[PDB]
């Protein structure tokens, strides 16, 4: 049951460097690379994340991907550098620069020669795999340009095996590149046509939370993706651990979706909370599904009182009662049932695992599936229409050899996939 | 003189983990296996050790680890202990054939060298939930192949049916649909298991407000041990599990029974305590101790059967038959008269050190056959056929070779299953 | 009273180490020899030294000096131990002419003087491969000779059978057809055994996933030992190995018997074991306890001899038989019926200190004709034939003076072993 | 079972430098002669490679050949070189001068005579002969030229004994003398038919082991003819140590050959790694195979995936179970069986050898022929036939005695061996 996580591009290299900080400690293991820990369940899972190495070594099964270095280096330079092998640095010299077509099409591509020889050789060291994990941005050259390369040719070389993919979605108030929603959309083309599941992450949410939740005063993006890894770790965790209901993430899935097309998601951290409510903050389930219901802390800008959802997962951490946590999903349930399918009369799915996070005594995470997410597809197709209209920065992918029709399709594919969430919002 | 007990799916090895603890309780079985003096579910060795007869079967290694690395597992096998490594999805396609087909030819095998190594083969017992993959799924493929090779073995399965409110997944009653049918066809008897209405139970008459599966499988246990453990061993009026396939089920399809408990007290209540044979069974009667959520009330009665532990007296429970007779609120079908089998095992109910119910002095199960039961497959029926009118999550099942006539069909064996009460409660 | 172990070959010699370690292990042998009180293997000297009548074979000094650098070394004489200098080159060409025939001299009359040595020679047991130079070739000399000097003696082979699937020289293939065809012509019995079986039942009954030869042969020497140190030990049915030849070859190209065992038993496995003389023999029935990779199935059976050590009584070992009757799936034929010979000893199993078997208190191996043998040999004539199409290899025995017909009549002697078991199992 | 070894040229001589150092540390032999290791290897096996004077001392069963003393007295000047005798200098002045003709056809002959006597009376001395190694340079006048004299009166005198060379194969990249593929041409005409066997090694290969999987920065000849001799000494130790699946050179080649012409090896080396792989490495068989399997661990600018292979000796050092041996010998051939010879249904040999190596835990060498190795006598014809017809510098081998004609004959052979494995490759 071993999980590939690919990081690539300069977010994902940098959220993947919280992620894996996050993973080693949750196992105690040391940043040069022994384990120190005390639970039988930090070294009997560790197996999923690290390969045993002699003399207690043990090395995160993840691939640090881009056509720069630096970023990379500075992982490397710094703390964590030091647990990741040579053979995970795999990038060239120059960047695309923010380049889709030079990434996805020209340029990385050859870079990802090598890169999936390397994970090919890693898959070769694998007992079991379970799946892969990419960490990367939607509208980014190398994230997702190389990173959807990544995933065509890692799923056809294994359609069995779990492909997902965690990514950034373009906001509002962070373009870097005026092209930044046209490399989103032609990697949504790719990305929803080759992936088993994507999770929506949206900055500018991430710093509501940040703020106006927490109230903490400068994110960086480590503490944002601090945040990021919180649920990502949430989320698989409980697939390594025991638990109650183990709810593997294929499986998971298979309950999250209701049509092959639609594998988008939508997650949220329950146990979110200044510090200052510490003090004043009791601690329960339904303290957790306050928080989790709560629109406010979806890590993306969606309202989902506004869509409608398809499946809700509901992510548990420690030893909670079954009735406790069963009747108070039921409650939810009860009290909005308007916001939920039509179809399905029971749209919330539990995962009790029964082992506690560090620290907190009780930890939850919302993940769904709901129609709301369509809005910011929206805002990715208003945005494309402008600037396909008078192709500007154009120029720069048609001389990669990039074809407006061909841009067109995606488009299409982008106004297919938000008719899509129409079709079952009502 | 020997039974075997199969534990699939997850919550069929929980409930295992509480059914090996209760026999270890009821004869002071020591890690080891030390226990003198019983070999229904255990077999002995020179050793000493005398070991459970029972399979373990997860998918995922997950659970079964817990088990080896649990208590007990001196007392556990490997043999026993199955595991596999990669997952059944929650669907039925693969539990049935996709990944079960890989393993239950061990599966298959390990039972038939338990099945050899016993001596008196009175037949076996499943616990497994109906709605997931593995558990379903896997599950109908194992008994199908049992009903091949122990034609005529006892095959009495327990089945978890999902509350019709509370679920975990959405494909559950996806996978039930299918399910049903082939367990039908090919058990003698299948329990179904409310979570829910087991859950009332834990705080009303138990008290206890945060019940985990680990204390509702006790209870579950505790109940089935009275049902099993108790039928071998010897009592007042030694009945047998093949003497309830004879006496419990009236028609060839019969059969699912009911299974409530009624002395499910707390410690507390317990001080008050005094409950009669007659007091008991009143309880017994009451929606509020199912088991199941349905309610008797409307469903009609066809056979009721009642079992007995500790301080009971043939006279006294007559009379209180009489009572029952007397206090009828209870529609029992013309078909049937007097129906009513009472099986008395003179060894006292039993406690667990880690239960929270109460010593009882004695201990009346009723099992029994009603109508209700389709209603319960009613809430299924519509759920199934909201989600087939969508194909919602079909390509799950498509994507592994299923056919959409045969989700069709099932539902129309279920119709056929909704028809059997119908049936017998519609003649009289 | 005596008989003769010949070990030629690395992997002759390999098993010759477990070989004398367990009989040191059978009467408590000390490295010096005392040895109070067997002379079947060993002879006495008035030094109170007894030691082992036994010789070892190998052309490149290499094995024997680690003998003769060994524990036991002052068991072994010189004269038994033979080392050449130069290598046979894994050419039958070589081992049985041109290099073999320099030294065959000087084995032949060691093996002479102990045969005079011998009071009551009942013949000789061989260890080889089946598929090398020496192993072979060497062999195969050797056996023809023998077979002019001692011509009434037994003559017991036991060849190592190259898994189909993993082999370290190419030209195997190319000498064991040679091999085989005269190892028939001269041999009484010949046993098979096959490396990958024996790694599958290392790491599936005996749980380890390490093996290396010296486990594996430690293995097979144990099986060996309850063989025929055994049978020459006096027991409850005491049977000889001229009796098996008697009772184990009914057609005079015989024989290729095949030998299971089974209680190949972890220790932890055992704790938890309990082995009835009817539970073994249902496991050495079992493919898995083959020690050839073929499958009992689908051949027929002709002889089956049960080999029993310890606590066993005649009475349940004919119920046990019964039960093999009544299980069966058996094919056996119709020639012969119920021929099923049982020999008993008295003698407890033993163990190996330094092994990673358990204990057992009974133990039965299990002889065998069957015809599924043939299709051993038939994946062998496939290879055969393929490197014989290309003549690949061919020039390092042609520079050796073979001639290319006689490689092609040895495949079609090769056909004629094939027909052998057609034959047999053709006709009823 | 003794071993001669013959270093011939400025390469052979440099490249046997390395060599015999490698085998005094194997045997734990002082510089100046005398034994002080401590396990029964060490000194039971010496047998092989030294003769025993008195006094605990070893000489080196080995003579160097060449026809300038430069090399070799830069040898004895410096460290081992107080541990050979005088009479292995066997040495004349002046050189050949990258002639082969003069080294082969006139000049080192004279030198040659003298050089097998000295060989000669190391045979009287011998007690078992095994076998006759060269060390040279394909292209080389002296090497190769004198080398190639050499082992035609060698294989004269002893026909029975193991004949084998070990040359290098001109690399693109290094060029010394314009005809240095005509004296490798020359030389492979008479290579080819008077040896046993012969291994391939291509400099640039072993440059690209050096930086690209090794990571190191300045190849010297002396830390690549380094690598060179761990593969050597891999391959011969364990003819001398104990082991389990044996795997005399001898029977080796036989089973190595299937044609009698198609004597070419392909050696690769296993435990290559970095030094910073060393901490995050496991060592496993699998992970040894991994290393094998993959060409760009070849000693030799040939691709096996190019190619297809005949046979692959798997050489083990140190204590593997032969399960895990076995079973990963046989996952290689399941895997890619496609770049296999048809007609054999199990191409890989293994040899395992117990006897561990110095501080590797386990240690393996790849040994292999495959059709792919045609592609270096390819370009060897390619340069040669540019050459071949302007008869550039071919005059002063005409100057020697060399005719047109003699070397058209040797092309003509070049291209046979050419096409032999185009028979076999299908
Ligand atoms: C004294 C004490 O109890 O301190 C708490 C604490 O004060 C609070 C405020 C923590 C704190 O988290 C943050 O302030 C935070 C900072 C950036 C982004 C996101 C969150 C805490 O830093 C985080 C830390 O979390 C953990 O230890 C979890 O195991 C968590 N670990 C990490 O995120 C992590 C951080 C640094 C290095 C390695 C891992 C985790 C959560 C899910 C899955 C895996 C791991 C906890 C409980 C605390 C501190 C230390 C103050 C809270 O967060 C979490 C994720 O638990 C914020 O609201 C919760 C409530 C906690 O009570
Ligand atoms: C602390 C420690 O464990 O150091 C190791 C080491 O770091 C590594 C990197 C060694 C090191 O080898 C090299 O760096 C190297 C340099 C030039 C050319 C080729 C290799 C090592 O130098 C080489 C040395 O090898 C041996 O000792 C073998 O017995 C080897 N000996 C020689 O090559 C040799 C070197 C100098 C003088 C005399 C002999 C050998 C291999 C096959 C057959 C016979 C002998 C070893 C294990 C190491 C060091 C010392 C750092 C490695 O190489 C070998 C041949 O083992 C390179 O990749 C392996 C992996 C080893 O772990
Ligand atoms: N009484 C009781 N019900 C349980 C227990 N565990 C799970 N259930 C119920 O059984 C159903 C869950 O089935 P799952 O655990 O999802 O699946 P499974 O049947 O084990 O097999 P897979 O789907 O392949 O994992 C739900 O309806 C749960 O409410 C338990 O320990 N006790
Ligand atoms: N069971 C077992 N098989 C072995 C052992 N050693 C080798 N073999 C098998 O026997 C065959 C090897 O024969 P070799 O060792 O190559 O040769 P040999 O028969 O000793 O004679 P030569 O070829 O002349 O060396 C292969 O099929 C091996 O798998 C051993 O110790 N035990
Ligand atoms: N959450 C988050 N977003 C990031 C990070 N880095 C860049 N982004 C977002 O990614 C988009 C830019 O793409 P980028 O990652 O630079 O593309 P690439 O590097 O060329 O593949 C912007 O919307 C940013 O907000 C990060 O570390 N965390
Ligand atoms: N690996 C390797 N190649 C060498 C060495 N010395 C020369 N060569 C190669 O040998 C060829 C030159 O032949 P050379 O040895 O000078 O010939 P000779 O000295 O006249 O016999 C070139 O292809 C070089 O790369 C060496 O020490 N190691
Ligand atoms: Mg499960
Ligand atoms: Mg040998």
């Amino acid at each position: 049951r071993e999980i590939v996580h690919i990081q690539a591009g300069q977010c994902g290299n940098q959220i993947g460097a919280k992620f894996w900080e996050v993973i080693s400690d949750e196992h105690g293991i040391d940043p040069t690379g022994s384990y120190h820990g005390d639970s039988d369940l930090q070294l009997e899972r560790i197996n999923v994340y690290y390969n045993e190495a002699a003399g207690n070594k043990y090395v995160p099964r993840a691939i640090l991907v881009d056509l720069e270095p630096g970023t990379m280096d500075s992982v490397r330079s710094g703390p964590f550098g030091q647990i990741f092998r040579p053979d995970n640095f795999v990038f060239g010299q120059s960047g695309a620069g923010n380049n889709w077509a030079k990434g996805h099409y020209t340029e990385g591509a050859e870079l990802v020669d090598s890169v999936l020889d390397v994970v090919r050789k890693e898959s070769e060291s694998c007992d079991c795999l379970q799946g892969f994990q990419l960490t990367h941005s939607l509208g980014g050259g190398t994230g997702s340009g190389m990173g959807t390369l990544l995933i065509s040719k890692i799923r056809e070389e294994y359609p069995d095996r779990i492909m997902n993919t965690f990514s950034v979605v373009p906001s509002p108030k962070v373009s870097d590149t005026v092209v930044e929603p046209y490399n989103a959309t032609l990697s949504v083309h790719q990305l929803v046509e080759n992936t088993d599941e994507t999770y929506c992450i949206d900055n500018e949410a991430l710093y509501d939370i940040c703020f106006r939740t927490l109230k903490l005063t400068t994110p960086t993006y480590g503490d944002l993706n601090h945040l990021v890894s919180a649920t990502m770790s949430g989320v698989t965790t409980c697939l390594r651990f025991p638990g109650q209901l183990n709810a593997d993430l294929r499986k998971l899935a298979v309950n999250m979706v209701p049509f092959p097309r639609l594998h988008f998601f939508m997650p949220g951290f329950a146990p979110l909370t200044s510090r200052g409510s510490q003090q004043y903050r009791a601690l329960t389930v339904p303290e957790l599904t306050q928080q989790m219901f709560d629109a406010k802390n979806m890590m993306a800008a969606c309202d989902p009182r506004h869509g409608r959802y398809l499946t809700v997962a509901a992510v548990f951490r420690g030893r909670m009662s079954m009735k406790e946590v069963d009747e108070q999903m039921l409650n939810v349930q009860n009290k909005n049932s308007s916001y939920f399918v039509e179809w399905i009369p029971n749209n919330v799915k539990t995962a009790v695992c029964d082992i506690p996070p560090r620290g907190l005594k009780m930890s939850a995470t919302f993940i769904g599936n709901s129609t709301a997410i369509q809005e910011l597809f929206k805002r990715i197709s208003e945005q494309f229409t402008a600037m396909f209209r008078r192709k500007a920065f154009l120029h720069w992918y048609t001389g990669e050899g990039m074809d407006e029709m061909e841009f067109t399709e995606a488009e299409s594919n982008m106004n297919d996939l938000v008719s899509e969430y129409q079709q079952y919002q009502d | 003189r020997e039974c075997i007990s199969i534990h699939v799916g997850q919550a069929g090895v929980q409930i295992g983990n509480a059914c090996w603890e209760l026999y270890c309780l009821e004869h002071g079985i020591q890690p080891d296996g030390q226990m003198p003096s019983f070999n229904t579910f255990f077999s002995e060795t020179g050793a000493g050790k005398h070991v459970p007869r029972a399979v373990f079967v997860d998918l995922e290694p997950t659970v079964i680890d817990e088990v080896r690395t649990g208590t007990y597992r001196q007392l556990f096998h490997p043999e026993q202990l199955i595991t596999g490594k990669e997952d059944a999805a929650n669907n039925y396609a693969r539990g049935h054939y996709t990944i079960g087909k890989e393993i239950i030819d061990l599966v298959l095998d390990r039972i038939r060298k338990l099945a050899d190594q016993c001596t008196g083969l009175q037949g076996f017992s499943v616990f497994h939930s109906f709605g997931g993959g593995t558990g379903s799924g896997f599950t109908s493929l194992l008994m199908e192949r049992l009903s091949v090779d122990y034609g005529k073995k006892s095959k009495l399965e327990f089945s978890i049916y999902p509350a019709p409110q509370v679920s975990t997944a959405v494909v559950e009653p996806y996978n039930s649909i299918l399910t049903t049918h082939t367990t039908l066809e090919h058990s003698d008897c299948a329990f179904m298991v409310d979570n829910e209405a087991i859950y009332d139970i834990c705080r009303r008459n138990l008290d206890i407000e945060r019940p985990t599966y680990t204390n509702l499988n006790r209870l579950i246990g505790q109940i089935v041990s009275s049902i099993t453990a108790s039928l071998r061993f010897d009592g007042a009026l030694n009945v047998d599990l093949t003497e309830f396939q004879t006496n419990l089920v009236p028609y060839p399809r019969g059969h699912f029974p009911l299974a409530t408990y009624a002395p499910v007290i707390s410690a507390e209540k317990a001080y008050h305590e005094q409950l009669s044979v007659a007091e008991i069974t009143n309880a017994c009667f009451e929606p509020a101790n199912q088991m199941v959520k349905c309610d008797p009330r409307h469903g009609k009665y066809m056979a009721c059967c009642l079992l007995y532990r500790g301080d009971v007296v043939p006279k006294d429970v007559n009379a209180a038959i009489a009572t029952i007779k007397t206090k009828r609120t209870i529609q029992f079908v013309d078909w049937c008269p007097t129906g009513f089998k009472v099986g008395i095992n003179y060894e006292p109910p039993t406690v667990v050190p880690g239960g929270d119910l109460a010593k009882v002095q004695r201990a009346v199960c009723m099992l029994s056959n009603t109508t209700a039961i389709a209603e319960a497959w009613a809430r299924l029926d519509h759920k199934f056929d909201l989600m087939y009118a969508k194909r919602a999550f079909v390509h799950w099942y498509v994507g592994e070779g299923m056919e959409e006539g045969e989700f069709s069909e099932a539902r129309e064996d279920m119709a056929a299953l909704e028809k059997d009460y119908e049936e017998v409660g519609v003649d009289s």
